């Protein structure tokens, strides 16, 4: 559950990442890729090579979703509900991935924000990833 | 991977007993049912959008012969199974892209099922022991990947 | 989420289970230990062999609290509030083990009921064992 | 753990300007602040119930000086993490009784702490040598549990 301090915590840390969301999106995808290998296996049509334009393009889809998400952050749900759908019922990702992408994309912020990933910021973000991570297992069964 | 001799023992002793035919198909149709998402492997069988579909469907009972037969083949070498299961491991992951994750969900479905079947006779130190018989299966289907 | 049919099975299932909770729970717990070694560490005050009287008793209550969350069934973060209070602020076991001691449940389950663990009433159980977990870790922060 | 040749130069290249001492402190820390049920071992150190709290306490400070220094000296050991870990193993399992999965924790936090400090140094490739490093530090220190 995000206590109001968390939210606030996020809006703040995902606001100075604006335009760069996507960027960032797609390090992360990279960055999985390169440290957890059997990943691989949930896009075997990509070309996963650096600098891959379909990496770079999912990693935008990415980013612009958990935008949305921080945004509807109290009603996250009915908000990512087409996407939790489509995960469910055609993606069909192991659910053990999105603990993955969750770190990698932790790492990919502290990376960026040497000032603003502190500890307290940093919880904040680990709990709304899991959250958003559990909304989008959520219908798997 | 390190059994004792007493659980070698007790592993291939209750093994014995099973009809590979009729677990394979019940592990592999358990394994859709409680976990639905694995479907997605399995498109090209046909039908598996109920219980009753899936524990029926043909394709399934005979793909769980293949899948249990190598994992029978598998207890006859404890001490080597990275060996034996080399050339599945590639095929998973380079062919199939199967999430080894998949291999430690159908380990436990095995579990399971050869409790459902056995009964008492299935006692904690014989489940320890095929706890360590599916890691180490799943580890050796999981080396190769890359 | 749980659905009708989720629902009615697993209240079938333990109510065939009925008086032997207390057994069922002790030898779950005894499957646990000797299969997954590390749950230990969560028990260093206890006598762990076979038929301890501190491993008799725990299985007791832990039947218990299962029994009464079947009978609340569609109101499970209150009937187990004191029990998520306890496990989050002092136990603090670590989330990983819920899912060994539900699969220990479920063997356990099998064992004993024949008739009654087909493949629809296996993925209600674990399922619900699931849901239960995530309600007993719901305040771990 | 095997590394390839760059990946050990690079494991080694960041480390040498590491500071162990502020690196431990804040992986420790952030691991208390992040995952709060593992403040269930130092219920001595003081009061942990604040972020500030944790990060500024001595206490804390000097045991992730301990422990990253135990880490650093398995960096010149990577050919044999077990027999270099082994009696801390033993003493993690029955002294300690700390459950395994509270290293896994603690090398991710060090990950993100190593980006954090390095930024943009903290490259995909290294970042995934790191990984190998903690995952190959957590399965040695598991490894005697029983
Ligand atoms: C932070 C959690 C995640 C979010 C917010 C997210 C979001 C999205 C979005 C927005 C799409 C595009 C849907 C569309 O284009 O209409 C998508 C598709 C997809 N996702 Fe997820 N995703 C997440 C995690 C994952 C993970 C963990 C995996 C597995 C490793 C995964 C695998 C896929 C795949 C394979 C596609 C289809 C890509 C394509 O063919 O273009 N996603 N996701
Ligand atoms: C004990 C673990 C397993 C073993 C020993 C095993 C073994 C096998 C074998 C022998 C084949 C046939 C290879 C060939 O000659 O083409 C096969 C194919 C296959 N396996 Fe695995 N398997 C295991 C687990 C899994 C699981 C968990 C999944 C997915 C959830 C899976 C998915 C597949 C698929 C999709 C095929 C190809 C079927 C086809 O021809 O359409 N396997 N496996
Ligand atoms: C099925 C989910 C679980 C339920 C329903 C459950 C329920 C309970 C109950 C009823 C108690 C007794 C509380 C009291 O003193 O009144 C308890 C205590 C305890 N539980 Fe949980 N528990 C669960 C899972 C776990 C897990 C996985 C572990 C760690 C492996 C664990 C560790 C403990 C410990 C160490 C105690 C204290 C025992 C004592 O000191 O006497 N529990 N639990
Ligand atoms: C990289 C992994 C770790 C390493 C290399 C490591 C190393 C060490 C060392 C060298 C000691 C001192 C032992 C002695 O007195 O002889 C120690 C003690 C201890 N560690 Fe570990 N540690 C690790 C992770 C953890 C974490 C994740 C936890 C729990 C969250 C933990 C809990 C403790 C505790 C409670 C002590 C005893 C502290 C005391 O007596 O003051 N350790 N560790």
């Amino acid at each position: 559950m995000l206590s109001p301090a968390d939210k606030t915590n996020v809006k703040a840390a995902w606001g100075k990442v604006g335009a760069h969301a996507g960027e960032y999106g797609a390090e992360a995808l990279e960055r999985m890729f390169l440290s957890f290998p059997t990943t691989k296996t949930a896009f075997p049509h990509f070309d996963l090579s650096h600098g891959s334009a379909q990496v770079k393009g999912h990693g935008k889809k990415v980013a612009d979703a958990l935008t949305n998400a921080v945004a509807h952050v109290d009603d996250m749900p009915n908000a990512l509900s087409a996407l939790s759908d489509l995960h469910a019922h055609k993606l069909r990702v192991d659910p053990v991935n999105f603990k993955l992408l969750s770190h990698c994309l932790l790492v990919t912020l502290a990376a960026h924000l040497p000032a603003e990933f502190t500890p307290a910021v940093h919880a904040s973000l680990d709990k709304f990833l899991a959250s958003v991570s559990t909304v989008l297992t959520s219908k798997y069964r | 991977v390190h059994l004792t001799p007493e659980e070698k023992s007790a592993v291939t002793a209750l093994w014995g007993k099973v009809n590979v035919d009729e677990v394979g198909g019940e592990a592999l149709g358990r394994l859709l049912v409680v976990y639905p998402w694995t479907q997605r492997f399995f498109e090209s069988f046909g039908d598996l959008s109920t219980p009753d579909a899936v524990m029926g469907n043909p394709k399934v009972k005979a793909h769980g012969k293949k899948v249990l037969g190598a994992f029978s083949d598998g207890l006859a070498h404890l001490d080597n199974l990275k060996g034996t299961f080399a050339t599945l491991s590639e095929l998973h992951c380079d062919k199939l892209h199967v999430d080894p994750e998949n291999f430690r969900l159908l380990g436990n479905v095995l579990v399971c099922v050869l409790a459902h079947h056995f009964g008492k006779e299935f006692t904690p130190p014989v489940q320890a022991a095929y706890q360590k018989v599916v890691a180490g299966v799943a580890n050796a289907l999981a080396h190769k990947y890359h």
